[PDB]
């Protein structure tokens, strides 16, 4: 089905403790494949997936240089943003950037992305048209004016429509063994008596990929959307993910509850029940 | 300046099987700023040589990190995660529950 | 593969 590639970046100033830290990672869908950390002994972009290891010296050098140039630019922007926001240089601030593309089953571009955030808040984002911008405030508007005059949107659009999707397909072909394989969740239901009057029914989903998944509990066929405890999908550490949903049920009414599981790795949605 | 407390989850990579090697994970997410302290504990004492994923963030820009370490669970040993963050008035400790 | 172009805010 559909696939995506994303490059995440984070720059964090630490006044009195050296230059801003820089960390960038790249993903194809939910698979991490490259990383760069300015605090590493000898900073360089490193592979984090077996299918990217084959790329030659030129690739790695270019990538490393890009990362370094980005880190430098973020440092200049953190200083600029202090002015834009009339802030002292004594505090720590954050600059985040994400960009990438989504392509459909046929390998064509579905959508492009390029958005920044300052101290956790939306700053400036390229619109889905890949030609206009959205500034979250008057400070961001200053950046918008500089980028419009310099025609940044055109450059980004050319990358997003060309290189981005071109390399994504290349990665997908090279790592097809993993990037194009869905691991369905292994599921089961646990029951934990809380007291004589009620008990916990927990629906588990383990070792699945990609992360996208839906878990829901129904009482007499009705979604318990407001009475379900759902934990954040979490990484198992081996590329797969885990997640669970729980409901506090009245003792004796356990069989009125069904857990429903949806995941691209399953031919049909699953429905589970607790076996007393 | 926005500040979002980290959500914490301590669990094992595989179902806990005493005497069987596994991985203890402490996943912290939904937090901001990025500065954060996470320690895995064994019976109250900090474990040494704990690795962690590279800083990344979700759609709402909140950060997430995975701290992990190899370990062999037993009947007696107690495992927990201790997290320190600017939003936390004191270190928050989350105990491992081989059922969550 | 990453985007190059250096442009400050």
């Amino acid at each position: 089905g559909s696939h995506s590639m994303r490059y995440f970046h984070t720059s964090v100033s630490r006044p009195g403790r050296g230059e801003p830290r820089f960390i960038t990672v790249g993903y194809v869908d939910d698979t991490l494949f490259v990383r760069f950390d300015s605090d590493a002994a000898s900073p360089r972009e490193e592979p984090r997936a077996p299918w990217i290891e084959q790329e030659g010296p030129e690739y790695w050098d270019r990538e490393t240089q890009i990362c370094k140039a980005k880190a430098q630019t973020d440092r200049e922007d953190l200083r600029t943003l202090l002015r834009y926001y009339n802030q002292s240089e004594a505090g720590s601030h954050t600059l985040q950037n994400m960009y990438g593309c989504d392509v459909g089953p046929d390998g064509r571009l579905l959508r492009g992305y390029h958005q920044d955030a300052y101290d956790g808040k939306d700053y400036i984002a390229l619109n889905e048209d890949l030609s206009s911008w959205t500034a979250a405030d008057t400070a961001a508007q200053i950046t918008q004016r500089k980028w419009e005059a310099a025609r940044v949107a055109e450059q980004l659009r050319a990358y997003l429509e060309g290189e981005c999707v071109e390399w994504l397909r290349r990665y997908l072909e090279n790592g097809k063994e993993t990037l194009q394989r869905a691991d369905p969740p292994k599921t089961h239901v646990t029951h934990h008596p809380i007291s004589d009057h009620e008990a916990t029914l927990r629906c588990w989903a383990l070792g699945f990929y990609p992360a996208e998944i839906t878990l829901t509990w129904q009482r007499d066929g009705e979604d318990q959307t407001q009475d379900t405890e759902l934990v954040e999908t979490r990484p198992a550490g081996d590329r797969t993910f885990q997640k669970w949903a729980a409901v506090v049920v009245p003792s004796g009414e356990e069989q009125r509850y069904t857990c429903h599981v949806q995941h691209e790795g399953l031919p049909k949605p699953l429905t589970l029940r607790w076996e007393p | 300046m926005i500040q979002r407390t980290p959500k914490i989850q301590v669990y094992s990579r595989h179902p806990a099987e005493n005497g069987k090697s596994n991985f203890l994970n402490c996943y912290v997410s939904g937090f901001h700023p990025s500065d954060i302290e996470v320690d895995l504990l064994k019976n109250g004492e900090r474990i040494e040589k704990v690795e962690h994923s590279d800083l990344s963030f979700s759609k709402d820009w909140s950060f997430y990190l995975l701290y992990y370490t190899e370990f062999t669970p037993t009947e007696k040993d107690e495992y927990a995660c201790r997290v320190n963050h600017v939003t936390l008035s004191q270190p928050k400790i989350v105990k491992w529950d081989r059922d969550m | 593969s990453r985007y190059w172009a250096i442009r400050t805010r």
